[PDB]
């Protein structure tokens, strides 16, 4: 009974780490927006162009990882 | 002579058809907007065919009863048209073969005839080309689908003159309409009264006031 | 062009010309629009015709001879149930290998028209056929009735094709009659001929 | 025939045929061998 | 004038258009550049108004789609009848309907799912069905399986006929535009022909077939000894022995002395004691009267002859105090666009479905239907959900029309302009009403909870401390109870047993119907219902009215109907389209319907359903705890959610186990929906970039470059998953409880 | 309803439940026919 729970805990840790690491590494720029560092740490979006860019900042990455942290601790 | 003619009906009914009294309240034969089975020519062709079949049926549904009452046919054979096996719940008779076998044979022969008729209707002269045991010479047709003519269909050579042909066509159309009405009357009388049409006629001639539509429906 | 067709007064399809033997322009579903499909269908039809002719003969001869007192062979439907000198699986395997060799040779002939005309073991023996589906040679045409004028060849091919179609219909009729009624085909024929009216499918 | 064959090669049709065949084979295998938890052939 | 107009072979049937996907739109037909193309190919498939601009092609496509839908429906009906005929225990259930549970599905024996074949009864094992088909078949007079087989064959034939008709009317003879624009003839034929004649024929069937067979069954005769239905038609002696009026024939009908037919055309009302349903004679009488009414009403509009009415003349010649000139150009608007008609019909159908559910639960029309609780619950919930969905769709189509088919130059209407000129007051008043209703309705519950949690049960709004009684509803109930005594002398008893006053009806030891009391809890729940309905109406109306333009965005009509936003400027303009308003109102419709079904289930289990002993006492399923436990949220959570979920979670290892599995699965789906409602596209695109790099390293890069879903697609996926999960959870819980306990 | 059909049902009360049980058993066995042994791979042709 502990095997599956331990693997679920590992899955939660891995997913939260993935979200936070991607948010930290892709902060300065990416292909969708190569000048992300000019706008700042927190900004709403970059408009509907290029197919739509919502939740593009790193503040949104922390925002999304909070839920996974809560679920893992639960 | 116009019967219930309207302004719309008189536009396309030019009188160049047998039995044209200009009666068409619903505009079914209206010239434009034609497709599928609704067309000015197909309706006339179907009317002619239905009239001919109705004449045949009207003669045949009454001949056996007349012969039986006159004593010219065995009694076990003279039956009302609904007791000959057409409606098994109403009655049945024993023939030389099973009823469904008779239906299969009739369907085969009628399909053989009607497919050729339809192929004439589609292609006018195509039915006189392929080998049909030599009978294909006489099935060429005259170009009019409703009146093919030829040795097989007009052996007696009637209607050579155009005026006589028109008179005969008018007579045929009127007789076909009368026979269709008679067949509908046969159906309704058989459904309501429950006895043969000749029996109804004899009962009415016996006492005109005692036997009528009100008698069967009382009041 | 002016040949008789299946439905008089109709227009035969464009991909059916009439050069092929037994051509009547009957293809309402358009199953052979592609030429390769036409070749494959022709080969399949020829093979089916020959196999069904053999099957119809082997079904209807022993039954008729059993109706008379000459033979005592059992019913064709119960032939596989009986016991033989070997298990059915062994006979099936041997037949599978034997027929598979010949079917592989025929497939190689179909794919490439002229690659299997020589005897692999002895190079002296050859097959004289020049048309796909008609192997010819001394093995499959010892009497020499095959090669000849194009008109006679077409007439013979049409005869064979029509006989094969009739045989296919015969075998399927025998199968369905046996499963439905439950008696030999000769018995059904005699019973129907005795009373043509009542003794029919509607019974 | 060419257009029908081209249509039959579209993604959803090929996918449904492949998955139906796979499901049938798996169901038949599980029917012939009812239960299986370890590999016992060795 | 009225005429038949068709075009011959407008299109040619070929498979060349099947090979190339997306032939309807040139942009789609060009080819797939990215994956988004695929997601578009299914989105624009049925948007006929965008493929072209001619009305004729759109009308023809609509006609063909209707024919295909009819064919599919006929196939479904044929399948249901075939399942009833072959794999069912209908013949066993016919003899003992009270002690046997209906079942029409049998599960295979591949994996171990054979535990799903429960002991329904009558020497049969299978899944218990709740469609209510057995009661329909019994009320129709079916007593064998050959008739069901024949019905299935006929359904198959009719489905094939419908498919062929659709093909013929699209590819061989397609009607012209003037054919569809003739609304008077269509209305005449739909009123007199489709409705009146069908109901007349059904009344004739009931008179000739259903009544004698049902009378024989109710007498106690074995189903295998009942004469066949055609024997009643053939043998007049049997009908004379049953109903002597038939001995007189059809003479009374023409004699106008119709009282002689009083034996099988009655006006008693109430429920039948033997079966716990409405009298079949009353049903036949009602069908006959409805047929007469529809046949009379079908000759109102002028078509091809002098007599009749013109719809345009009726609309234009209308004068009133508040209206004025009013309806002048509405005829052209209604006969020009399909979307307005679609919205009107959708709203009417939803309202009719809700009314149908209410009338069906109140007065059971089928024999042995009231005593089968699962069937009643399933029918009520299903019809409520269908009505809610249709009502939601009506507003979306109204917004679509207002966006893309409205021009005030060529086709101008005064009423629409007047409404559009003062939308702010309407929105403000609706907002205030919603706020007030919500505040009062929920504050009552919160006050009750707080007072009960502080040891103050004398300060709550309850039947014992502070009473808020529905006086108007009680007055209406008393009036309805006293109705047949003086106001309706023709009826022997009242229409329904729901009205306070009368007797109790029970069939086979189980309660069928009894009067329903009304108290403070009903008051509170009714006000909650009104609040939810008002909020949904506010959302939909705000979406519809502000579709063309707004104070924030003065040119919203140029962007279209389905656009995500306008930009990050103006402070933020997310979710400004009417599509977003519909997507938001779906949630509130779901909430309202869930609350309604919960209220209905708890009230019916607590105050109506139950069992009766021989002495005469009635024991209800939950023992009447609704009136004291439903006034607080804690009571709703504990006495309904916690108490009634015992059966679903304990169903493992039994024949109901499947339900339990669903009770988990739906939950999962619900949570899944959150992933599509809390996030955005940029994160997923940036992750797919790294995934695509990892693919590129190993030479497995596809030509169709993967792309994250669009914003509208994500919102649609989220709302679809949310609704599906919630509805499946409720379905599993309701079915498990009502099958294990009832 | 004329009490003659009721008397017929009383006289033939037996074997009617037997027919009902046989029909229900056949309806159930329509799914387990292959697992029972009958209607195996042979004779499925135009069968069951
Ligand atoms: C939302 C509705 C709501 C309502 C109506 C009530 C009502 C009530 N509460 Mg509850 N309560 C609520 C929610 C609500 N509560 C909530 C959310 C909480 C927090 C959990 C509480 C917690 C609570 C506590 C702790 C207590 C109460 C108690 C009471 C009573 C005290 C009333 C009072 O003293 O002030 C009324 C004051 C007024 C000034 C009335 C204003 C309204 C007037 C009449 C306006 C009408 C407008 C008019 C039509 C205008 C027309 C103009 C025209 C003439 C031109 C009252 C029955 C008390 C109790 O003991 O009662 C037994 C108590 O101690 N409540
Ligand atoms: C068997 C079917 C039948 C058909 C197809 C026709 C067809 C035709 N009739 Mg004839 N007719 C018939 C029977 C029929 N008739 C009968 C029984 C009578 C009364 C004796 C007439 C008397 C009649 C007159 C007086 C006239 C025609 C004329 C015509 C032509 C125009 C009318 C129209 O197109 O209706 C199309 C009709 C149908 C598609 C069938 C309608 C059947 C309905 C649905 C049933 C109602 C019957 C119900 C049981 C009662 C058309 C060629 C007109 C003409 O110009 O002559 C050439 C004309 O003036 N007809
Ligand atoms: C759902 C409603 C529906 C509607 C509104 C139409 C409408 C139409 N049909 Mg279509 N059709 C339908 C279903 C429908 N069809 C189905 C289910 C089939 C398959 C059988 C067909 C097959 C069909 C054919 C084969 C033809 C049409 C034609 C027509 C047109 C003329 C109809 C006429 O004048 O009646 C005249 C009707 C009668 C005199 C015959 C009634 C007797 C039948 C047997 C009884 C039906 C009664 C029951 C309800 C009209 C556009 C005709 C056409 O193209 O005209 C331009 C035509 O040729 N339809
Ligand atoms: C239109 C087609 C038609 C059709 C289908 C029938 C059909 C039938 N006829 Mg009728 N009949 C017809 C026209 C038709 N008749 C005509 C025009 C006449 C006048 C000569 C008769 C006079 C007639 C007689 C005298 C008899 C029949 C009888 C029969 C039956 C079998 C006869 C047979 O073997 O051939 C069959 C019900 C025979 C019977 O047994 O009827 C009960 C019978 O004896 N028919
Ligand atoms: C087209 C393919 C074809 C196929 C697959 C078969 C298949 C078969 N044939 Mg048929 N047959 C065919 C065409 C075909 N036949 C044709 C064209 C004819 C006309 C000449 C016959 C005439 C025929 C006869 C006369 C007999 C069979 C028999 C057999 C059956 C088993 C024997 C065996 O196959 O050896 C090849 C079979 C033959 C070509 C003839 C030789 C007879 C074999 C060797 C069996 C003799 C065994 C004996 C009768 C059984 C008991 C033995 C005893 C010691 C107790 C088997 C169903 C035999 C049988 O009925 O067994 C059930 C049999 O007696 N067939
Ligand atoms: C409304 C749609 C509908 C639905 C959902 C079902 C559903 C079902 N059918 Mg029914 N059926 C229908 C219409 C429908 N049917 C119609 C119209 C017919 C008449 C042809 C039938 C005749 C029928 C038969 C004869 C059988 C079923 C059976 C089945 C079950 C298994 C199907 C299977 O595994 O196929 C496998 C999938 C493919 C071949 C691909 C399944 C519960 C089977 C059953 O329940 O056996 C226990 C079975 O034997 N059905
Ligand atoms: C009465 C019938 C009806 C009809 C004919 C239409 C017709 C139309 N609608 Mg309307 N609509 C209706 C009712 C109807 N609607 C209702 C009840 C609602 C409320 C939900 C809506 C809400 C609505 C919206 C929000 C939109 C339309 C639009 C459209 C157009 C595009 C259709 C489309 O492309 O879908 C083709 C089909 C699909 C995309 C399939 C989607 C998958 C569905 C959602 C899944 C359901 C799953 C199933 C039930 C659960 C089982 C799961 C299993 C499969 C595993 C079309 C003209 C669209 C438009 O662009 O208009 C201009 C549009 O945006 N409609
Ligand atoms: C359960 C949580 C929840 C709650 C409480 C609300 C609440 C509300 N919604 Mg929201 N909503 C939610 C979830 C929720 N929503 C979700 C999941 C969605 C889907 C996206 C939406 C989408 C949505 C839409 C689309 C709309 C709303 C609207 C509204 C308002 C309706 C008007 C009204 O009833 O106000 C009355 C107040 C209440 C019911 C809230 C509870 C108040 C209680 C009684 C406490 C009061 C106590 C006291 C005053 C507190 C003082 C203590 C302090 C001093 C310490 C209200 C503010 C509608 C709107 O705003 O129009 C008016 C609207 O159009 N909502
Ligand atoms: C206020 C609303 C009201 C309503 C909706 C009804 C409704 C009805 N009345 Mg009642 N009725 C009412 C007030 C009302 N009544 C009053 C005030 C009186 C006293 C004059 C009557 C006296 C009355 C009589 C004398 C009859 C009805 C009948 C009817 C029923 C048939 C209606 C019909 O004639 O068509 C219908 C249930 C008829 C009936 O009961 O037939 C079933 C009938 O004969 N009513
Ligand atoms: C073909 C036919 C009957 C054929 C019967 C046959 C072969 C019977 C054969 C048998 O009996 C035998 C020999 C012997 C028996 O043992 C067996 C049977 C089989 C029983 C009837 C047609 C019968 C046809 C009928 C009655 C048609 C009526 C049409 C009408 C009234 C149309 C009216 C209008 O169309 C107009 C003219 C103009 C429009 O503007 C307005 C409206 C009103 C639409
Ligand atoms: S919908 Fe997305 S892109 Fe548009 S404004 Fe909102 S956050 Fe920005």
């Amino acid at each position: 009974g502990d095997f599956l729970v331990h693997h679920a805990i590992a899955l939660g840790l891995h997913t939260t780490t993935l979200i936070l690491v991607k948010g930290a590494l892709d902060a300065r720029g990416s292909k969708l927006m190569p000048d992300k560092k000019d706008f700042g740490y927190s900004f709403p979006c970059d408009g509907p162009g290029r197919g739509g860019t919502c939740d593009i900042s790193a503040w949104d990455a922390f925002y999304l990882a909070v839920f996974w942290m809560l679920n893992t601790i639960g | 002579p116009l019967w219930f003619a309207s302004s719309q009906s008189l536009s396309y009914l030019d009188g160049s058809l047998p039995g044209d009294y200009g009666f068409d309240p619903l505009g079914l034969s209206d010239p434009e907007g034609t497709g599928g089975f609704i067309e000015p020519r197909w309706l006339a062709y179907g009317e002619i065919i239905n009239g001919r079949f109705a004449m045949l049926g009207a003669a045949g549904a009454i001949a056996p009863e007349i012969l039986g009452k006159a004593g010219l046919i065995p009694a076990e054979t003279a039956l009302p048209w609904f007791q000959t096996g057409v409606i098994p719940p109403a009655g049945t008779y024993t023939y030389w073969a099973d009823n469904y076998t008779l239906f299969v044979l009739e369907m085969a022969l009628m399909g053989f005839a009607e497919h050729r008729r339809l192929q004439d209707w589609y292609n006018p002269g195509s039915m006189g080309k392929q080998y049909f045991l030599g009978l294909e010479k006489g099935l060429a047709g005259s170009g009019n689908p409703a009146y093919p003519g030829g040795p097989f269909f007009n052996p007696l050579g009637f209607g050579k003159d155009e005026k006589s042909l028109k008179e005969l066509k008018l007579k045929e159309v009127k007789n076909g309409r009368l026979a269709m009405l008679a067949i509908l009357g046969y159906f309704i009388q058989g459904l309501v009264t429950g006895v043969g049409p000749y029996q109804n006629l004899l009962d009415h001639l016996a006492d005109p006031v005692n036997n009528n539509v009100l008698t069967s429906l009382k009041f | 062009p002016d040949r008789p067709i299946w439905f008089p007064g109709s227009t035969p399809p464009e991909w059916l010309d009439g050069s092929l033997p037994g051509d009547f322009g009957f293809d309402p579903l358009g199953l052979s629009s592609d030429p390769d499909s036409l070749k494959w269908n022709v080969q399949a039809e020829i093979v089916h015709c020959r196999w069904a002719m053999l099957g119809a003969a082997g079904i209807f001869i022993p039954e008729f001879l059993t109706k008379i007192g000459i033979l005592n062979t059992p019913s064709w439907y119960t032939a596989g149930e009986q016991e033989y000198f070997t298990d059915k699986t062994t006979l099936f395997v041997v037949e599978l290998i034997l027929i598979g060799w010949a079917e592989g040779r025929r497939w190689a002939d179909i794919i490439k028209p002229g690659s299997v005309n020589t005897d692999p073991v002895f190079p002296n023996n050859k097959l004289t056929g020049t048309d796909v589906g008609y192997p010819g040679g001394l093995w499959f045409d010892p009497l020499g009735w095959g090669s000849g004028s194009p008109a006679k060849l077409k007439e013979l091919r049409t005869k064979e094709i029509k006989n094969g179609r009739l045989a296919m219909l015969a075998v399927m009729g025998a199968w369905f009659q046996h499963i439905y009624t439950g008696t030999g085909p000769i018995d059904n024929l005699f019973a129907h001929l005795a009373d043509p009216g009542h003794a029919t499918i509607f019974a | 025939m060419r257009d029908l064959k081209t249509y039959l090669s579209v993604a959803p049709v090929i996918s449904t045929l492949w998955f139906a065949a796979l499901a049938g084979l798996l169901i038949e295998i599980n029917r012939l061998f009812p239960d299986a938890l370890i590999f016992p052939f060795f | 004038e009225v005429k038949i107009l068709v075009d011959r072979d407008p299109i040619k049937t070929s498979f060349e258009e099947w090979a190339k996907p997306g032939h309807f739109s040139r942009t789609i037909a060009k080819g797939p550049d990215t994956t988004t193309w695929i997601w578009n190919l299914h989105a624009d498939a049925h948007d006929f108004d965008s493929h072209t601009s001619d009305l004729e092609e759109i009308s023809r496509k609509v006609f063909s789609a209707h024919f295909g839908q009819l064919s599919i429906i006929f196939l479904w009906l044929s399948g249901m009848y075939f399942h009833g005929a072959r794999f069912s225990n209908y013949e066993a259930w016919l003899s003992d309907p009270t002690h046997i549970g209906p079942s029409a599905q049998v599960v295979w024996s591949i994996v171990g799912q054979e535990i799903l074949n429960g002991d329904v009864g009558g020497g049969f094992r299978g899944i218990q069905i709740t469609s209510g088909f057995f009661q329909i078949w019994r009320a129709s007079g079916i007593t064998s399986e050959l008739q069901l087989y024949c019905t299935a064959i006929g359904g198959l034939v009719f489905a094939a006929l419908m498919l062929f008709a659709g093909w013929f009317h699209y590819h061989k003879a397609a009607p012209k535009l003037a054919w569809f624009q003739d609304v008077e003839s269509m209305l005449n034929h739909h009123l007199a022909g489709l409705l009146g004649l069908g109901s007349l024929s059904w009344a004739g069937h009931q008179v000739h077939v259903s009544l004698p067979i049902n009378q024989f069954l109710n007498a106690g005769v074995d189903p295998k000894e009942i004469p066949l239905p055609h024997e009643f038609i053939l043998n007049r002696d049997l009908l004379a022995q049953l109903y002597p009026s038939f001995a007189e024939g059809a003479t009374p009908f023409f004699t106008l002395n119709w009282s002689k037919y009083a034996e099988f055309l009655t006006f008693r009302g109430g429920l039948d004691p033997v079966t716990g349903g409405l009298w079949l004679t009353d049903i036949a009488h009602h069908h006959l009267a409805i047929a007469i009414l529809f046949l009379i009403a079908g000759h109102m509009y002028r078509t091809n002859w002098g007599i009749g009415h013109g719809i345009k003349d009726i609309l234009e010649a209308h004068k009133g105090p508040f209206t004025g000139q009013g309806h002048k150009g509405l005829y052209e608007i209604l006969t020009t666009s399909w979307h307005a008609q679609l919205s009107i019909n959708l709203a009417m159908l939803g309202s009719l479905t809700i009314v149908v559910a209410h009338h069906m639960y109140s007065m059971p029309p089928y024999p042995y239907l009231a005593t089968d609780y699962g069937t009643q619950l399933s029918l009520f919930t299903h019809h409520m959900w269908i009505g809610g969905f249709l009502i939601v769709g009506a507003a979306a189509h109204a917004a679509i029309f207002m966006v893309r088919d409205y021009d005030p130059t060529t086709r101008y209407n005064d009423l629409l302009d007047r409404v559009l000129r003062h939308r702010d007051a309407i929105i403000s008043h609706l907002n205030w009403v919603c706020i007030f209703l919500g505040f009062h309705s929920f504050g009552l519950y919160i006050h009750n909870d707080t007072m009960s949690a502080l040891g103050r049960p004398q300060d709550m709004f309850s039947d014992t401390a502070i009473q808020l009684q529905p006086v108007f509803a009680q007055w209406i109930q008393n009036t309805h109870a006293l109705a047949p005594g003086t106001t309706a002398p023709g009826a022997t008893t009242s229409t329904s047993l729901t009205w306070g006053g009368g007797d109790l009806v029970a069939v086979g030891g189980k309660v069928a119907l009894l009067p329903i009391p009304l108290g403070t809890a009903d008051f509170l729940v009714h006000h909650i219902h009104a609040f939810t309905i008002h909020v949904t109406v506010l959302i939909l109306l705000k979406g519809v009215l502000f579709a063309r333009s707004s104070r924030l965005i003065p040119d919203k009509a140029n962007l279209g109907f389905r656009f995500p936003c306008d930009g990050p400027g103006r402070g933020g303009t997310c979710q400004v389209s009417a599509w977003d308003h519909v997507f938001l109102g779906l949630f509130w419709m779901y909430n309202a319907i869930s609350v309604v079904i919960f209220h209905f289930s708890w009230k019916m289990q607590s105050d109506v359903w139950g069992s009766i002993s021989d002495q005469g006492v009635v024991t209800h399923i939950t023992g009447g705890n609704f009136a004291q436990s439903s006034i607080t949220i804690n009571g709703w959570l504990r006495d309904f959610l916690w108490a009634q979920a015992s059966q679903v979670i304990q169903s493992y290892g039994s024949s109901l186990s499947a339900y339990g599995l669903f009770f988990l699965g739906a939950h999962f789906v619900w949570a899944f929906s959150l992933m599509f409602l809390f996030s955005g596209r940029g994160y997923w695109q940036e992750l797919i970039e790294s995934i695509v790099w990892a693919h590129n390293k190993l030479k497995v890069a596809p030509a169709t470059q993967p792309r994250a879903l669009s914003i509208v697609q994500g919102r649609a996926v989220g709302v679809t998953h949310y609704l599906l999960g919630g509805i499946a959870t409720t379905w599993a819980f309701f079915l498990a409880r009502i099958i294990a306990v009832g | 309803v004329i009490d003659e059909y009721l008397e017929r049902s009383k006289t033939n009360k037996e074997l009617n439940d037997k027919k009902r049980l046989a029909t229900s058993g056949a309806n159930f066995a329509r799914a387990f026919t292959v697992q029972f042994g009958s209607c195996k791979f042979p004779e499925n042709f135009t069968g069951c």
